[PDB]
């Protein structure tokens, strides 16, 4: 149904970098780096990417997204990331930060160089959806895009974000993506239609 | 030799002494902080103080340390960065 599986948009610190990179259906995989091609098929080239607000600082981080990550989606709709880079990634996922153990939105996952690792499921963001989207329904009194948070990827590059470190949110880091699964998108726009 | 330096749970930094790793468990490369010997697989897990736990850390596989531990960022670019670093890709390539 989905025409592309995800778009993705750049950002180095609050600043949206190139235009939104749309990936087609016909490519579970995709590759996000800092290199050559300014074109992409299956592959998002951060490294021929202009930005007037750019500091030297963003720059030195922008060497070291070298391979960057590869999103990988699987079945229906379920997402992995491969880091390629010689630096960890710093992802932001309600699948992991459920199957890490912690609350909604309250933690920043730590992806490692060459881990393979599923920051995404389908099924279980349809069904936590729905539950939300019945929660609200559950607000009886007398005399909607909390609803994407969870159809939605955020990862950093090499900065990572937090308790942790210097920097408070992602927008503060220097170079990272947000990523739109469009099949959760998809069941969002149904569970509300549907509900 | 070489600057060597990781960021795994925290960060660190230590001089990898090329002559020194002649077996897979051989405390070759050596703490900037304590200045004590590390195999490459243990020196991984060795950050000093910087601690990071509050992050969830996924997939980070001791084993996996060729791709954690780096060349110093002490970049004298010219061909000294590159000839450490094929030094450090030797290191690498030895045993697996
Ligand atoms: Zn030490």
């Amino acid at each position: 149904a989905p025409e592309y599986w995800c778009s993705i948009a750049y950002f180095e610190m609050d600043v949206q970098v190139g235009e939104t990179f749309k990936v087609p259906s016909s490519c579970p995989i995709v590759t996000v780096d800092g290199y050559v091609d300014p074109s992409g098929g299956d592959r998002f080239c951060l490294g021929q990417l202009s930005n007037v607000h750019r500091t030297e600082a963003i720059e030195r981080a922008r060497l070291h997204i070298g391979k960057g990550v590869q999103l990988e989606c699987k079945g229906e709709g379920d997402v992995w990331v491969r880091c390629l880079s010689d630096h960890a990634v710093f992802v932001q996922s309600y699948y992991l930060d459920r199957e890490a153990g912690r609350a909604p939105g309250d933690a920043v996952h730590k992806i490692y160089p060459s881990a393979y690792i599923k920051v995404f499921d389908l099924r279980q963001c349809h069904r936590q959806m729905q539950q939300q989207a019945a929660t609200a329904q559950a607000a009886a009194a007398a005399q909607v895009d909390d609803l994407r948070r969870l159809c939605i990827l955020r990862m950093s590059f090499v900065k990572g974000w937090g308790p942790d470190y210097p920097r408070q949110s992602i927008k503060e880091t220097p170079c990272w993506i947000e990523i739109h699964l469009h099949r959760a998108l998809q069941l969002l726009d149904e569970v509300l239609h549907t509900m | 030799h070489m600057r060597v330096y990781h960021e795994c749970f925290g960060k660190c930094k230590g001089l990898l002494v090329p002559e020194l790793y002649s077996s897979p468990s051989a405390a070759c490369i050596q703490c900037l902080d304590c200045r004590l010997m590390y195999p490459p697989h243990k020196f991984v897990v060795h950050s000093h103080k910087a601690l990071e736990n509050r992050t969830c850390h996924w997939g980070f596989d001791s084993a996996n340390w060729r791709a954690y531990i780096l060349l110093s960022q002490d970049y004298t670019g010219k061909e000294e960065q590159a000839r450490l670093g094929r030094c450090l890709d030797d290191v690498k390539e030895k045993f697996d």
